[PDB]
């Protein structure tokens, strides 16, 4: 297909961001409407922490951008898991890995 | 298997947890002294290898620069950096590809421990390679060439997130590397297969599923950011995204260079961007069957690559992905 | 699946209805990018009326509905077509059948 | 063939365009007199099922009611009514089918003229059948039955958007009658495979591409408009969704019945009020070819209908679906 340049290119980012920013506000929140109606176990972090590592060897040191990966794959990427502990196994995978 | 050769090959009380851990055996110090050595041997490897790199790309005139090879698993990161970045091509070739920064290069001999064959499996041996590509990392941060030029180096990983994106600007920045920055993408399906295909006498990674979906939400998500890095400072350097179309072919999607930025793929990009999550969705449970062989293969033309996606599934039919590489995995 | 029942059921719907609605404003938007970028003749009711018939029966009196309708279908749905003219085609098979 | 039957049977100077048109040709009197008299005896045909079906409805307990059948073209509606609407069935079972408002119901007759043999095309019929069920559709407005009640009637049309919806609402609302709507969805693969098993010999509609994918986006992206219609006003009437799984079976998917709303497949719901649209997208290019047949098949377990959808598909294989359902759609 032809290439977008300049302002179109410009103009179709633009766009695209605030589209794919309403998709990830979205899923969120449909996953926690769900996990409601399901009675999955509410996120909490603290309690995850007790039973794996969520630190990326140290290199997550903030809280702000920790809770909300760890809050959000578990309700968006995971809505079958119930428990933090199910969940727990699956960050422990996670970091086993590349 | 269970035990990690972190915890194995250790000295002493091993903090538990992540850090603590992490700072405790950061020290070369805390492992028994024949681990040490290991160690030291991998380490001085990487480094001949990386200052090899070095040497060619700056021989043929690569100002220093950061390379950096960002995708999913298994998406043809490898392919891509071969045919569409010339100049590294030339310099991976001295090396038959060794010298980047990425702790999978150091599973095979962790996992071999020089005994001759395999008894540790890669999850037993990947925290001990992160704490040897950390190491390396660290030490080629401010590595010279024999001009006393900072040393061009490749960082070869999935780089999804955005802290891990701005720690590398952060590195490139401090040192005055330019970031040559390309950006593969695959369907996650594409990468579900190119794991299975993956032999385990081979040395790339054959890990289960979570890493490769939670990858692919992760490297999709989080991708416009990237891009955003480049659009807003042109003198950061240049990003190149690579995306799949449907007969499996590489296309160029997206771009920003020498401050340009461009969108060669529209429908790509749109596609390319999301994850395409839903509430319940679960690919993880999708069974192989002969009809996900032949969709599959109905889209590869090639006879070598259609002959191997064609084993490599068949090999796991009737389970479902997740259970198919969970036990791929699972070999040694 | 669970049935999603009273609240969680309201509250599903209610988030539903914004993400399909910021959906639907996307496809529009990054569709006249590419329309602009390929140089699609922009949409005219106007010119396209001269030439077909948009009316339903005359079941369509308004022009809001009516060139709403026309001009998203002429963005969104088909964007290979690049004039008006062939889009009256298009109308007019779509008002040859149910 | 071209010319439509309204311009052969119209008497006169003809309005052009549509509204003109259309008023003109609303007077039975502007047609040649045996075109009339056969407009007549449709009409009176048409009558006397609706009526059965009415009195039928009306013995079962049944208040007035407007029964809509919302979906797109090859959907599964009919098997729906069947079997999620019993005392429509019922009264469906007097008449062998007959009686509903729909333009298609007089296009066999129209397209025959009396004449023993179909010699004009579906297409060529349309504008005087829609003349036809909106006169029907008149006539019933108001109709009663023999106790004097208002005449429950079928309304069963594509039904997609707003301005249809808020008007059969309006029409129910001014003559008493509640709205039972069941709002019936199949992917747009499906329907359009569902066109091309559609036989000529048959009086079931097959339009082309455009008409179809259309009617897709119409019906999925005003849904949630009329799920809102029966959420704000329990007492319009009841509201049911059936989406299809992936094995074709029908499901239940959210509901408005004696004012309660509910979802019972939320992972539907969320695809099912969405058009799924991309900037460049082309079904209308895809091949069909042994895969897409293959595909379809796996997921088609009934040995009739996959028998069916088969040599339907193998008829029009090595075509794109936008050049077979055209191809379909054109034979008489």
């Amino acid at each position: 297909m032809k290439t977008l340049t300049g302002a179109d290119a410009l103009e179709f980012h633009k766009k695209l961001k605030e589209r794919n920013k309403a998709l990830h506000a979205s899923d969120l929140e449909l996953a926690l409407v769900h996990a409601d109606a399901v009675g999955k176990e509410r996120f909490d972090l603290e309690e995850l922490e007790k039973i794996c590592d969520t630190s990326d060897a140290g290199r997550l040191t903030d809280a702000k951008e920790r809770n909300d990966i760890y809050e959000r794959m578990y309700y968006v990427e995971y809505p079958n898991v119930m428990t933090l502990k199910e969940f727990a196994h699956i960050v422990e995978t996670l970091f086993s890995w590349s | 298997q269970r035990k990690g050769t972190d915890e194995i090959y250790g000295l002493g009380s091993l903090p538990s947890a992540g850090p603590g851990r992490w700072e405790y055996l950061a020290n070369p110090g805390n492992w028994h002294p024949e681990r040490r050595k290991l160690h030291e041997k991998l380490l001085d490897q990487a480094r001949s290898s990386a200052l090899t790199l070095a040497e060619s790309l700056e021989s043929d005139g690569c100002q220093p620069t950061l390379f950096a090879l960002r995708g999913n698993t298994a998406t043809g990161k490898t392919r891509i950096a071969t045919k569409k970045i010339p100049v590294l091509a030339a310099a991976l070739k001295k090396t038959a590809g060794k010298g980047c920064v990425n702790p999978d290069v150091f599973k095979s001999s962790l996992a071999k421990s020089e005994t001759g064959a395999k008894i540790f499996s890669s999850a037993q041996v990947h925290s001990e390679s992160s704490f040897l590509a950390d190491r390396f990392e660290g030490g080629l941060r401010s590595q010279k060439t024999g001009s006393g030029a900072i040393a061009s180096i490749v960082v070869d990983k999935r780089l999804s997130r955005e802290y891990e994106i701005d720690s590398y600007i952060q590195l490139a920045k401090e040192t005055g590397r330019k970031v040559e920055l390309c950006d593969i993408d695959a369907p996650l399906e594409n990468s579900l297969v190119g794991v299975l295909q993956r032999k385990p006498e081979g040395e790339d990674p054959r890990p289960p599923y979570p890493v490769v979906s939670s990858g692919f939400v992760a490297v999709r998500s989080n991708r416009m950011y990237v891009i955003d890095r480049f659009i807003a400072d042109p003198s950061l350097g240049n990003y190149r995204l690579f995306g799949t179309a449907e007969d499996g072919e590489k296309v160029m999607v997206a771009s920003v260079i020498g401050g340009e930025f461009s969108v060669e793929n529209a429908e790509l990009y749109e596609k390319i961007t999301s994850p395409q999550l839903s509430v319940t969705g679960d690919l993880a449970d999708k069974v192989i069957d002969k009809e996900l062989i032949d969709r599959l293969e109905n889209n590869i033309a090639d006879p070598e690559r259609a002959a191997k996606t064609r084993a490599a599934l068949e090999k796991y039919s009737g389970k479902s992905w997740s259970a198919a590489l969970a036990a791929h995995s699972e070999l040694i």
